[PDB]
DNA sequence: AATACTTTTATCAACGCAA
RNA sequence: UUGCGUUGAUAAAAGUAUUGUUUUUGUACUCUAGAAGCUACAAAGAUAAGGCUUCAUGCCGAAAUCAACACCGGUGUU
């Protein structure tokens, strides 16, 4: 009902979704008339967002809350392509259209240059997550490699010996 | 088939037709008149049977399709035999009453493969003419990359102002209500 | 400078074929005329503002005799041009209301706009209705690729040049393609014979070589479009280097030296002349092709 | 043994690869793309709606030839005169007895301009004030008398009064014409029998007919992936429904409300435990006793 | 269509093919070349492309059919698209691959319309040509008076004494164990 | 081919509470 | 690096309204019921060229994706 009620705004689609996905509800026509009320009473409380977490991890979780005093991220810690390079996150991570084109033609390039000739352990780009990208993928792929954070050739060139 | 006077003037009746500035006809590449000599062959000068091959067949070729050619030779064969036809119509008219009984033939014997579309036609500069007529093919009769074997072309001279429809179902009754307004 | 470029190619085929502006034609004669000729109009928005004031100067300063009302009613014309004596339109407007025309009485209509001959006709799109009089247009008609062809006989390339508006959606299935038979016509109009042998196809920023005959010279371009649609062959070039060709700069014997302005506007259909395509690696390894296939891609 | 080195631009990126040990260029590079312009899409998007709403206006008139053909008033379209002024008729249809093509006249003068509907901040204060004129008309009255006094009809154009000067629009909303058409067709059901109430409907049902935004395009066998009816078969409710996000840790799982019980008891659980007698003891408190507030807990 | 060179080498092959004796082509009625200038025109020597319209249009309407002629000019928009076509096989061995093709989807599509006949070539004296070709039409496309809208024509080249068999379904069993002897 | 309205979903920053 | 509460910037997608440009026609203005098609107002048609089937709150068409060719997500060369 929180659901029904977050994502629809106005009457139909409450009454319907109200209708169609509680299976079998059989609710009254009355009830249905005051939710619509109801949402429309309160549009700044209850069109506030949608949590960042889900209900299978949060019925995982609110039982467990209770009987220590422990943090989320903490308690979450107590709890816990095959040659190539892959488009996953490079296509889904889009701060800009212009960081994502030019950062994923610049994996075109690295993973083009790891083909040709071999093994490395110095990688250099002039953020974070290209970084820990590559080094998720060279530790599951079992290689050190370190990746580190006319003209522009030639700057290249310069901090490749840098 | 054969040249003479009477393909002259189905030459000048086609080229009013689909034309609507003379001098975007009379200076395509092939044909390529000057305007005095233009004038010349228009105005009964020049006699058409004594000319170049390539430039009556490249006239010809930019007003017809190739299986129009075949059926003014048909029309050809027809006319010539019966005193009627003969001294009653020019050419022209009996070429468009030859040209819509094959298209109710087709309208009759097979409804269910008659496509058609909105032609478009190269002038003498390079740009074209944007619905210079209506193509009306046999969708069996294809022979690849577009191109028909058995395939006519219309012209509708209707008063309203409303264009043909799209999609094979519409324009279809678009054809069938409108017969006597196409030529 | 042993360094080698890698750039990325523009091979879309479904773009913006024209400006979506209907334009207006009429036939008269402007200017130099020994003949009448189709002129696309042009229209002043308003008169009474700053801007449309400016623009009537400017044509008035250039030529009088470019507006419709100075050929197609000039009394009313003597009347407009009697308050630009003594001052200007808004001047007008604010003592004595809109500039009406000329009557026997104050019932004339109101004047806020002029309609000029602007210009000549050059690439267009004939979009005429069924019952008009005059010829309708649609500008702004942009360049796509280009296929090279060659004669033996006559031992020297010509040059095609498509548009995007040259395709269409077909009649029976809803397929993006050009036929054969308009492909020959674009054949014809260019100037290619029938019996050449198709090279090549090349898009925008695709890596030409040019090489000559005589004295073994090599030269490396990028390809941009197919300018100048009046004499044939001619081809629009950029560097391989830089973005631009500044300068009167040389850069082979037989082709010559940059305009002034920095454009690179060639004629490639000349003899002494050979033509191959680079196609590079993304590190960089050029490729040289002389054939690409048997026939030029026209379905899509 | 070897090093690889980029550096990234917006539009290029210079690339090189090195030994370290004796120091000699192994390669070097440099990759030149256009820049990733949003102007593009806009644009795109821009003229895709546009002809959609062209479509759709073309789509009300065809409509309505289709509802005008079937119920069998008139047989042919091509002989409808275009030079009659339809508002003196559509005025002229309220008291008196349009003579069947003049009605269909009326009617697609009335479908080619119905109004807006976002209403039920000079734009709002000018439509403001034209709802104040039509409380006591119907717009065709109202553009009909700006028609017959000054000449002009349509856009925004000013009119200097005897003593003030107000610019005038063609904005009214949809209610006012859903209104005067009722009234039209109710004084043509008492004169012409062969327009039933389910003409009626069916003609309201094209003027006053809206998509909904939460819907988009398509039909139940049109199968748009702009809009509901999906291409692969299925039909959603709501388009945003399929936009909302996944959780943090399981990259497969729809996210929840943030109004319901389960969100709100952690929220205050992660509020509290930074033992579980009174945390269970605060927790009923606060949902089954009222007139609650922070202050109030505190306390 | 278009006229060039390759036309003049279709129409003297086809010439060669029907004809057993030149002098019985070059003397029709509305071709009428002269014995020096038959030799001017066959080895070389006259451009095809500036005579005159009639005579090169009797021409060829005296070799070819009226749907013929239609296959001739598509033919010709396919062939000069294409280089393994343009650099390997002349332009009436093409022609003849068309024509084949054509009559495979006759056969295929509606194989129980298909008709066949002798047909018969007035020379120059008024003395016809008693089986000179083969005719195959579709029934279905008949004109009136023994016209046909589409037909084809051509020639058995079996190298056994024993001719083509009367009869609709003879006939048409001929025609389709003979498919790489007729040309 | 531009100017007025309505709505949804998502992401960056920075200002704090905690780790 | 991760969650919560504020407010700025952005991106993607959806629903509407009023003009603008242009063609015919009518009315006014002009010249002798005709003509010119300038200058206004009003109807109706079109609005990137076009195209589809299911016959309708119908649908698609201006972005990004990119070196080609041959053999089992990989594999070889100009």
């Amino acid at each position: 009902l929180a659901y029904v009620l977050t994502l629809n705004t106005e009457r139909e689609g409450i009454q319907e979704a109200l209708e169609h996905e509680f299976a079998d509800g059989s609710f009254s026509q009355k009830q249905v008339d005051e939710l619509v009320q109801f949402r429309k009473a309160n549009s700044s409380i209850f069109g506030k967002g949608w949590h960042n977490f889900s209900v299978k991890l949060m019925m995982e979780l609110i039982p467990e809350l209770y009987e220590t005093s422990e943090e989320q991220m903490t308690i979450l810690t107590r709890l816990g392509k095959t040659k190539y390079i892959d488009e996953k996150l490079l296509t889904e991570e889009i701060y800009n259209p212009v960081v994502a084109k030019s950062v994923r033609q610049a994996i075109k390039i690295v993973n083009a240059a790891i083909k040709e000739y071999g093994d490395f352990d110095n990688i250099v780009i002039e953020s974070r997550v290209v970084l820990n990208a590559l080094q998720e993928h060279f530790r599951a792929h079992k290689i050190d490699t370190k990746v580190s954070v006319h003209h522009h050739a030639v700057d290249a060139l310069i901090i490749a010996a840098s | 088939m054969k040249i003479n006077d009477d393909i002259k003037e189905l030459i000048l009746e086609y080229m009013s037709r689909y034309f609507k500035f003379e001098n975007d006809f009379y200076k395509l590449p092939g044909i390529k008149f000057t305007d005095a000599n233009w004038q010349k062959f228009k105005n009964g000068g020049t006699d058409i049977e004594k000319m170049g091959a390539a430039r009556v067949n490249a006239m010809l070729d930019c007003l017809f399709d190739d299986f129009e050619l075949a059926m003014i030779g048909k029309a050809q064969t027809n006319y010539y035999n019966d005193n009627s036809l003969k001294m009653n119509m020019p050419f022209y008219t009996y070429y468009d009453m030859f040209k819509k009984q094959q298209l109710l033939k087709w309208l009759k014997n097979n409804r269910d493969d008659v496509i058609g579309g909105t032609g478009r036609m190269y002038t003498a500069s390079g740009n074209y003419i944007a619905n210079a007529y209506l193509e009306v093919a046999l969708e069996s009769s294809s022979l690849g990359s577009g191109s028909y074997m058995l395939q006519m072309r219309f012209k509708d001279y209707s008063k309203g102002q409303e264009p043909i429809p799209s999609g094979r179902q519409n324009r279809l009754e678009w054809i069938e209500n409108n017969l006597e307004n196409i030529r | 400078d042993s360094i080698l470029f890698s750039y990325q190619v523009d091979s879309k085929f479904n773009r913006k074929i024209s400006d979506a502006t209907i334009y207006a034609t009429r036939q008269a004669k402007v200017g130099k005329d020994k003949a009448d000729e189709t002129y696309v109009l042009g229209k002043i928005k308003d008169i009474y503002t700053q801007d449309g004031y400016d623009a009537f100067m400017k044509i008035y300063k250039k030529d009088k005799s470019k507006f419709l009302m100075y050929r197609h009613d000039p009394q009313t014309f003597e009347k407009v041009i009697e308050p630009i004596l003594e001052n200007p339109f808004l001047k007008y407007k604010e003592e004595h209301g809109y500039i009406r025309k000329y009557s026997k009485k104050g019932n004339g209509p109101e004047i806020k706009s002029l309609k000029y001959y602007d210009s000549k006709l050059g690439n267009h799109i004939d979009i005429t209705p069924k019952d008009s009089n005059n010829k309708v247009v649609l500008q702004s008609v942009s360049p796509w690729r280009a296929d090279v062809y060659f004669n033996k006989t006559t031992g020297k390339y010509e040059i095609l040049g498509l548009k995007y508006a040259d395709l269409q959606f077909e009649k029976g299935t809803g397929t993006y393609k050009i036929s054969q038979e308009k492909y020959n016509d674009i054949k014809k109009k260019e100037g290619v014979d029938s019996d050449s042998e198709f090279k090549f196809t090349l898009y925008k920023n695709d890596l030409l070589l040019v090489k000559d005959t005589e004295t073994k010279e090599q030269q490396l371009f990028r390809f941009l479009s197919r300018t100048m649609p009046k004499q044939k062959h001619y081809v629009e070039l950029k560097p391989y280097d830089k973005q631009k060709f500044e300068g009167g700069e040389a850069l082979i014997k037989v082709l010559g030296n940059v305009a002034n302005s920095g454009q690179c506007k060639k004629g490639l259909g000349k003899s002494n002349i050979s033509i191959y395509k680079v196609r590079t690696d993304v590190l960089g390894n050029q490729h040289i092709i002389k054939n690409e296939g048997d026939k030029p891609k026209l379905d899509f | 043994d070897l090093v690889l080195g980029l550096d990234i631009g917006i539009g290029s990126v210079g690339v090189g690869i090195l030994n370290k040990v004796t120091g000699e260029i192994i390669h070097k590079n440099s990759r030149i793309f256009p820049a990733a312009q949003a102007e593009n899409n806009l644009v795109r998007r821009t003229n895709r709606q546009g002809r959609r709403l062209t479509r759709r206006k073309k789509h009300r008139r065809v409509r309505l030839n289709r509802l005008f053909e079937e119920s069998g008033l008139i047989t042919d379209f091509t002989k409808i005169s275009i030079n009659l002024n339809p508002y003196q008729l559509r005025v002229k249809g309220l008291t008196d007895e349009l003579s069947n093509e003049e009605l269909f006249i009326a009617l697609k003068n009335m479908v080619k301009h119905r109004g807006i509907s976002y209403l039920d901040g000079d734009y709002a204060q000018i439509v403001k004030e034209n709802s104040k004129q039509l409380e006591t008309k119907t717009p065709g009255q109202i553009q009909l008398e700006r028609y017959q006094t000054y000449g002009q009809l349509r856009g925004d154009f000013t009119v200097e009064k005897d003593g003030k000067k107000h610019r005038l629009i063609n904005v009214f909303p949809t209610s006012a014409y859903r209104s005067e058409a009722l009234r039209i067709l109710q004084t043509q059901q008492e004169f012409n029998p062969q327009i039933t109430d389910e003409f009626i409907n069916r003609y309201l049902e094209i003027l006053t007919g809206k998509r909904k935004y939460y819907h988009g395009p398509g039909n139940e066998k049109s199968r748009t992936d702009y809009g509901r009816y999906r291409t692969s078969g299925e039909t959603l409710d709501n388009i945003f429904g399929i936009l909302i996000g996944k959780c943090t840790f399981y990259p497969d799982e729809f996210r929840a409300a943030k109004a319901s019980y389960t969100a709100q008891e952690f929220n205050l659980l992660n509020d509290l435990n930074n033992s579980k007698e009174q945390k269970n003891q605060i927790i009923n408190y606060v949902k089954n006793e009222k007139a609650m507030g922070p202050a109030k807990l505190f306390k």
